[PDB]
């Protein structure tokens, strides 16, 4: 099998405004095989109520999923997406950058 | 404009115990409207858009019957493919299938397609003429001979040109309020100094639909690709999409650069400039 | 509206 490591974008559904409810998104794509572990973190801790989209795939057969949760951005709280996949030796952590 | 209806199937074998995981999703254009997940409790095809909910029990019974039958075909496939490829009973493998039809802006059939993959590589595909198959290797060649003997292309061409297009038309009508609405990208530019001498400009396209979009940077009216970055188009999670393109420029020269946005929802392309 | 289960197994 071809193993392909995930691309990861971490971003909000709406423009981030401190103190206002929003959705934090972690979009994983370009990966194969489909088995993948994705957590969203707040200050390094696993957020509990995280949902994801139904598995689907792109023209090149690589898979994509959207994981998401309601959150409230603030000046100080750090959000991140943590991903593990067979192609990775250890979980990859991508911090949410509100400019990206 | 043109429209499509597509189904995507994924089946993943579970060597240590039980049946494969099977997930199916149906789309009209970039809108997901149904799903089936073998692991879910319902064991039914489920709605994922409001406009499909008005279909009656017969519809849902029929979709459920078909999708479960499909899942069982992929189940047999995974077993045969392990044998074709002389693979251990120990490993997990994947089959993927995608099929669908397009209609043009007159809602008449434009094209149809079906592609099948094993472990993330092309395996067998219907040709654009809907009459014959492409096989990637000698395993798929065996499958091609089986599918030729069973006259599959003929049956699939029937679906693609008939019932696929007829139901796409029905959905487009019933779901008109969203499926025939175009959401032009909401665009703006942000500015991010990188040093005393350089700054990034980032051209944003937000809350658009459908997903197809082109963002281009120009400098003094010529396309620029060096010193740019373009992210993959990504889902907002409310059915719309987002994308951005960025360029690094010398501080003070921002006004030379323009971002150009093309999208079906835009009668003319938009041009953004930092001032 | 799905195609029916008309593909033979591979």
């Amino acid at each position: 099998m071809i193993q392909r490591t995930p691309k990861i974008q971490v971003y909000s559904r709406h423009p981030a405004e401190n103190g206002k409810s929003n959705f934090l998104n972690c979009y994983v794509s370009g990966f194969h095989p489909s088995d993948i572990e994705v957590d969203l973190l707040k200050n390094g801790e696993r957020i509990e109520k995280v949902e994801h989209s139904d598995l689907s795939f792109s023209k090149d057969w690589s898979f994509y999923l959207l994981y998401y949760t309601e959150f409230t951005p603030t000046e100080k709280d750090e959000y991140a997406c943590r991903v593990n996949h067979v192609t990775l030796s250890q979980p990859k952590i991508v911090k949410w950058d509100r400019d990206m | 404009g043109s429209h499509s209806m597509r189904y995507f199937f994924t089946s993943v074998s579970r060597p240590g115990r039980g049946e494969p995981r099977f997930i199916a999703v149906g789309y009209v254009d970039d809108t997901q409207f149904v799903r089936f997940d073998s692991d879910a409790a319902s064991q039914r095809m489920e709605p994922r858009a409001p406009w499909i909910e008005q279909e009656g029990p017969e519809y849902w019974d029929g979709e459920t019957r078909k999708v479960k039958a499909h899942s069982q075909t992929h189940r047999v496939d995974l077993g045969t493919l392990r044998g074709y490829y002389n693979q251990s009973e120990a490993g997990s493998h994947t089959v993927q299938r995608m099929c669908g039809c397009d209609v043009g802006s007159d809602w008449r059939f434009l094209r149809g397609y079906h592609q099948y993959a094993y472990d993330g590589k092309d395996y067998i595909a219907l040709k654009e003429d809907l009459r014959s198959w492409t096989a990637a290797d000698m395993a798929a060649q065996t499958t091609k001979h089986k599918w030729e003997a069973a006259h599959v292309a003929e049956q699939l061409r029937a679906y693609l040109e008939g019932t696929c297009v007829e139901w796409l038309r029905r959905y487009l009508e019933n779901g008109k309020e969203t499926l025939q609405r175009t959401d032009a990208p909401k665009t703006h530019m942000t500015h991010h100094a990188v040093s005393d001498h350089e700054a990034t400009l980032r051209c944003w396209a937000l809350s658009f639909y459908p997903a197809e979009i082109t963002l281009t940077w120009q400098r003094d009216g010529e396309d620029q690709t060096q010193d740019t970055e373009l992210v993959e188009t990504r889902p907002a999670g409310d059915g719309t999409f987002q994308k951005w393109a960025a360029v690094v420029v010398p501080s003070g020269q921002e006004q030379r650069y323009t971002c150009h946005v093309q999208h079906e929802g835009l009668p003319k392309p938009l041009t953004l400039r930092w001032e | 509206f799905l195609p029916s289960d008309f593909f033979p197994s591979v």
